[PDB]
């Protein structure tokens, strides 16, 4: 997360208020790295941070559950049973 | 692969001429990706557009780092030659044309299914025990090589296709061999920009170093190499598909060494693939030729 | 067969395994990152804010971090998924441990193949009908086959004892496990308060740092945490099942309830005990090869070889 | 077959309400404040979720 | 592949041993390509060639992040231990050369062939279906015919690798070797495995380009290559132990010598000869294998079986 | 494969030595794609083109980080030697020479032919049990098998003497690789020292940056050279199993293989003195294993074609 400070605030909110000129922060590379670090963790939404692993712990119960009579001994051999008589 | 006695010397060579031009053709690609950049730097006093040189102290620029990124992206999308940015891709689409050329005559299902007959019938034979019994001195075999022969003759249009391969994989490496020999030298480690962005930088005109320009130097020197090989043996290809004819084929040398003297003399597909054959080992068709022979057929 | 023999808690246990050798793969590759810590000194020298001056280098920022990373940083922060691989190693290599013993191979090797060959036996089926020629003459072999079995296996009870080894060692592990990962969970937080001295060559003593993936190894150990507590709960429920019933102890009445033939005897120790393994994986299996056990039984069926 | 299949459908369910309820917190523009002013001199950050 | 057989329980676990300390060569190459360096920070305060060590505001060292670079570089160069910088060089040489003297063995071609044709002949006789009938103790003509073919290639084979001991040979350096640089690998180990030091101080005069004689720098990979170096020793400890195992296991008894007192003596076949050389050793791995495979060839050797077998042949 | 009955010793020793360069060869040719950068800093104090080299406080150069970018690239570019900038290429390429100067024998059609069939016709007769029952000293299909093998090995032996092609081309193929290892040792040992960690640049850009002479530090340079060093000992090695296999080829005509000593111990006294390319491929099995050319032999005496015609008119 690219954090870039608001120089003037009012009430705990951003103002936003001849030739343009930078805004100067005086802010290290690391005090950079550092806000990035604590924004990303802090005020980041849990979905937007861990979506891809709720993603694939998702796939996983459902390939867990499209498989698990293979798997079942009690299931499993009632099927290869099935299989091996019915294909021979 | 099924066909590993239809390929002769010339075609396995250039198949791993090929495969030595595709990695480095994904090297290079990869070099191109990944760390491939120019350092930009201008200069800093200016006579007539260009810089003058009139202890020693660093020069200072008041640039950026992002308008230094900026100046290496400008000078190296405007005027860094194509060829020193595409030389990779260019290599991987000729090589990838190349394979493509050599296995369509491996890949069409007619000339597929043509080829597959043949090697079968050819592989059952030299496994064949009569064959022996024969060269000494089977027979639903000879009928299915009767009606091979029949099914065959029809047409040549294996050795057109061959021949139209050859035909293009030797002027597709005269055109790679003009144009990379005539662009090879626009690789160039030190290059100048003139690209005007001084109202972003301030600096007209730079000096920019290519880190991988001369490795793509002599990459590129080293795929006119194997191009030239690839030529070269293209080039005998064309005189052996130009010395004799193909669609013919003669048995006089076996049919004289062999008791059997009337083995007709092979004609169309059937005798360009013998003619392959033959380059290969002339044991197949020597062998063949016993399956063939009607008075064989008579003692069989 | 060496599926056959295995019950469902086996395989659960295999899979757990394999999701937590999976989450350790996943801990260290997340270990291989160079940003790792981040650290920023502490009391440095419509209203307008301004930056805070630390006067520090790249270099002198990057040095902090790797002071603090070495000293401050909780070892168990740095080393979870190293842990958590051999932790997982250790788990997957007792899990056939009672499979891969030499003399308990050899007694599973001959059960299936008995087992097995008793499966596709006719004999079988005509003593269940009877119940409810040449194959003859294969029965009588088969009965000097079980016999021979019963006087191999039966003498010994290796196999019992030690999967219950197995499971008290799995048992054990767990709570090892759960115990000192419950202890040091607590200790992968974000903000650390790095206190190293290093005013020498950064100037600065005191020092507030932030672990970048603090919240994702937290979030691991936790998913660690449910994995081995559901390892765990398995294996107890392994334990209550080996220790509620005696497996010395095959009571074959319930065999005999249905079946009018009462000779079969109670079975102990290790036939016992793979008897209830099979009774777990498919009670047809043991309430079919019940009828091979009697000796009236092999005297009808050589009654029935005499007038063949 | 049949419970694998109940659970399959519920856990769909489950997993496209609270996925479509969550989808819209994913934004590229994020306002923090965070409270390290001693660290860094500025409380109150706009940050850019790339 | 095939010589699965030929492979005993110390063989495969010294595999599992190189895979696994091949794995942790790979982890530690990996990290020592991209992540392995040195933040060297200069002592503002130098005494005798060392750092004095005599709100709060940062120190200005006045360098570039160039000159930085460059000191990291020549102190990493010139300063630290050379064996922190291969530690996963040398373990991945050492483990490549473990495997190598593990797989000389298959890969020797008068060696190869003996193993290969000794496990080919021992499973056709395992998988044979006489010898089914023969520990039970009419007979089809194809069977009959590939059973007395399988007899003589058995004598012959026997009297061709009887003449000459050469696996056993090749087995017994191959220990020996192992247990050798076994013993070298823990020494020089752990003699420099303390040079591993997260914090050295370098002093390599390069006054002239940055300004500074001494730095402090921190190696930052210094101690995983100190934890994994003893993760590493302890895996060669375990080695050398099944090596040492082995080479009693060479020297307890003579390898060069089989009986058949163990089978001869159970089965009515009392003929059966004593093998030597490498058919004993052979032998003798398949014992510490499965004796099942031993027990079922032992009849195909002696010669009251082969006049069974040939009055089985007639009575067709 | 098939071929690996082929392949004596050197030729698999030569081949995981080759492997293993490559190993090398893409270790070296990846850290030269991502590692291979050098630092430089400029010499503040300029003597006669040089380096003067004449509390502490650091030296301000004044350069940006992309000047001494520029720097970096122009030295690399320019006052780097050769050799420490395209040692893993040229390791690969000469790795590359080498394994297709040891495969071409199986890649050209001619030879490869032959060997196949060389192959295909050993690999039948050891799998044929009538080979075995007339070294030992009728089934239908047996018979049948054995006709067609004996035939098939008339008509090899006649096929195979008429030209020594595949002995040639092995010869060329060992003096190749051979004038190539005396080639790679002599210049890799020249240009080994160039691979110095220090070195210095003069490339003339102070109309960019602003400084004449310049100090650089090459990271990798000590890797290469170590690289280098295991380059040359692999290298040493090939060619001291190239001189092995040189030798081999002049210490005795491999176009001429007596079966003097095979059909004195056979009872077939009358096995032909063969001779060219069919010599040359039995001396090879001879290095693989004797039992193969020994278990061959019966199928070149006239005797044994007697004995096999008499025992067919007995079936017959
Ligand atoms: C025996 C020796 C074999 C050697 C083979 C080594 C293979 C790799 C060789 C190629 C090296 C490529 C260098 C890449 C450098 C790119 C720039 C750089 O310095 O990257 C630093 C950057 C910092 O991380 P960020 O994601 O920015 O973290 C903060 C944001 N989350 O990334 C890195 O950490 C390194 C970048 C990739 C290099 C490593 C690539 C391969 C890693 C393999 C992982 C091994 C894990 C093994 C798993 C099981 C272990 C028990
Ligand atoms: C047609 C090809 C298709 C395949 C292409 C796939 C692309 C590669 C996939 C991996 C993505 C990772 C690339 C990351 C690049 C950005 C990271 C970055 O900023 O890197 C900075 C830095 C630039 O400077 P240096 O390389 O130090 O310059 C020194 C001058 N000699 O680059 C790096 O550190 C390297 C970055 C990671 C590289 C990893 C991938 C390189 C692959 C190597 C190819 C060759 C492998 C085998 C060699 C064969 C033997 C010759
Ligand atoms: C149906 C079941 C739904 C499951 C989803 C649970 C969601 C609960 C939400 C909890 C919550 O909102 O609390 C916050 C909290 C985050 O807290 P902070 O970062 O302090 O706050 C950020 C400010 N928003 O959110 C969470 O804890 C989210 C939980 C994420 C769990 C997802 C699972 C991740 C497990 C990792 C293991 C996967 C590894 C895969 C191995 C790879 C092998 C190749
Ligand atoms: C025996 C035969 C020996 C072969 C070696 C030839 C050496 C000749 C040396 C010529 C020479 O020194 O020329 C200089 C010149 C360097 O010039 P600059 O750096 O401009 O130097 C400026 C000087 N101040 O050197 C060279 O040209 C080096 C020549 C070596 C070429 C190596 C070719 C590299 C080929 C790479 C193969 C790619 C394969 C990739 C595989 C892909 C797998 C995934
Ligand atoms: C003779 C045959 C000619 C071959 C093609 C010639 C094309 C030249 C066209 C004329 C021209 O000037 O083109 C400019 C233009 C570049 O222009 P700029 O970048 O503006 O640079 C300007 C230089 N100052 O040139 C090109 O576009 C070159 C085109 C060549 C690339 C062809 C596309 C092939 C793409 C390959 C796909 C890669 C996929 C890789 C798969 C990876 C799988 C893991
Ligand atoms: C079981 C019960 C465990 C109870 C707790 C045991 C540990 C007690 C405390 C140990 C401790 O603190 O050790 C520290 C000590 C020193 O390191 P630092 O933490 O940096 O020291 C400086 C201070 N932070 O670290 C340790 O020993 C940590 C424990 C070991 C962790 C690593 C274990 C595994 C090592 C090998 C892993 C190999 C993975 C890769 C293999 C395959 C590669 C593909
Ligand atoms: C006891 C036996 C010891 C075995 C190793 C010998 C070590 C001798 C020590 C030599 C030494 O110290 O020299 C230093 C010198 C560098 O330091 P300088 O700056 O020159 O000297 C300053 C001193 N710090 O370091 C060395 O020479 C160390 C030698 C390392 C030997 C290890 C060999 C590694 C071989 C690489 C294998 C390549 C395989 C690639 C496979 C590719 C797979 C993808």
């Amino acid at each position: 997360m690219i954090c870039l400070p608001c120089k003037w605030v009012t009430k705990d909110s951003c103002n936003d208020s001849t030739g343009p000129t930078g805004i100067k922060y005086d802010l290290d590379r690391h005090q950079y790295n550092y806000v990035d670090a604590v924004c990303y963790e802090n005020r980041l939404h849990w979905f937007a941070k861990y979506f891809p692993y709720l993603v694939l712990l998702h796939t996983l119960i459902f390939l867990a559950c499209s498989n698990f009579w293979f798997k079942f001994p009690r299931t499993s051999s009632k099927l290869e049973h099935f299989v091996s008589i019915l294909l021979k | 692969p099924a066909y590993r006695i239809l390929k002769p010397w010339w075609d396995v060579f250039t198949d791993y001429i090929s495969i030595v031009m595709l990695m480095i053709a994904v090297f290079g690609g990869t070099l191109q990706v990944t760390q491939d950049k120019m350092i930009c730097l201008p200069c800093k006093w200016v006579t007539k557009d260009s810089c003058n040189d009139s202890g020693p102290t660093g020069i200072k620029y008041d640039l950026d780092r992002h308008q230094y990124n900026y100046v290496d992206a400008v000078c190296y999308e405007n005027r860094l030659h194509w060829f020193a940015k595409y030389f990779p891709y260019l290599v991987l689409l000729h090589t990838l044309i190349f394979l493509a050329c050599s296995n369509f005559w491996f890949k069409f299902p007619r000339t597929s299914s043509k080829l597959e007959h043949f090697v079968s019938i050819l592989l059952k034979c030299f496994d064949s025990p009569w064959t022996t019994r024969a060269l000494s001195e089977a027979k639903a075999l000879f009928e299915k090589v009767k009606k091979f022969r029949t099914h065959v003759e029809e047409g040549d249009i294996v050795y057109r296709l061959y021949m139209r391969q050859t035909i293009i994989k030797v002027i597709k490496f005269a055109l790679i061999i003009c144009y990379t020999v005539y662009y090879v030298h626009n690789i160039k480690f030190d290059v100048d920009c003139t690209v005007d962005i001084e109202s972003l930088t301030g600096y007209r005109t730079y000096r920019c170093a290519h880190p991988l320009a001369t490795l793509f130097k002599i990459l590129a020197s080293f795929y006119i190499s194997l191009v030239i090989f690839y030529g070269l043996i293209c080039m005998y290809t064309l005189w052996w598909m130009l010395r004799r004819s193909l669609k013919k084929y003669s048995f006089e040398s076996i049919r004289e060494e062999s008791s059997y003297s009337d083995i007709p003399d092979v004609k169309n597909d059937f005798a360009f693939m013998l003619h392959l054959i033959d380059q290969y080992d002339p044991l197949y068709s020597k062998r063949f030729a016993v399956f063939l022979s009607e008075v064989s057929e008579n003692k069989l | 067969a060496f599926r056959v023999l295995k019950p469902w808690w086996d395989v659960f246990t295999d899979y757990l395994s394999v999701a937590m050798l999976m989450i350790g793969v996943f801990g260290c590759t997340l270990q291989v990152m160079q940003d790792k810590i981040i650290c920023l000194p502490k009391r440095v020298q419509t209203v307008e804010m301004k930056g805070l001056k630390t006067d520090l280098d790249l270099q002198q920022y990057s040095f902090i971090n790797q002071m603090c990373y070495e000293r401050a940083l909780h070892w168990y922060a740095k080393y979870f998924p190293y842990l958590v691989l051999i932790h997982t190693l250790v788990f997957m290599l007792c899990s056939n441990f009672w499979f891969k013993f030499p003399g308990s191979s050899s007694k599973i090797e001959h059960f299936i193949s008995i087992l097995g060959k008793c499966f596709d036996s006719p004999w079988t089926t005509r003593a269940l009908s009877e119940v409810s020629k040449k194959e003859g003459e294969q029965a009588k072999a088969l009965f000097e086959k079980v016999k021979k079995f019963r006087l191999h296996v039966e003498e010994g009870d290796i196999l019992y004892a030690m999967y219950v080894r197995q499971t008290v060692l799995k048992v054990i592990k767990f709570l090892i496990i759960i115990a000192y990962n419950s202890a040091l969970v607590s200790k992968v937080q974000f903000t650390v308060d790095c206190n190293v001295d290093i005013q020498d060559m950064t100037g600065y003593k005191n020092f507030s740092c932030n672990h970048t993936m603090a919240h994702l190894f937290s979030k691991l150990s936790f998913c660690y945490l449910c994995f081995v507590s559901i390892y765990g709960l398995t294996c107890l429920y392994t334990l209550y099942w080996l220790f509620y019933r005696s497996l010395r102890e095959y009571s074959f009445e319930y065999v005999r309830q249905e079946t009018g033939i009462d000779d079969i005897p109670d079975v102990k120790n290790d036939f016992a005990f793979m008897l209830h393994m099979i009774d777990q994986y498919d009670p047809l299996y043991s309430k079919r090869f019940a009828v091979f056990l009697s000796e009236v039984s092999e005297n009808k069926l050589k009654q029935l070889n005499l007038n063949n």
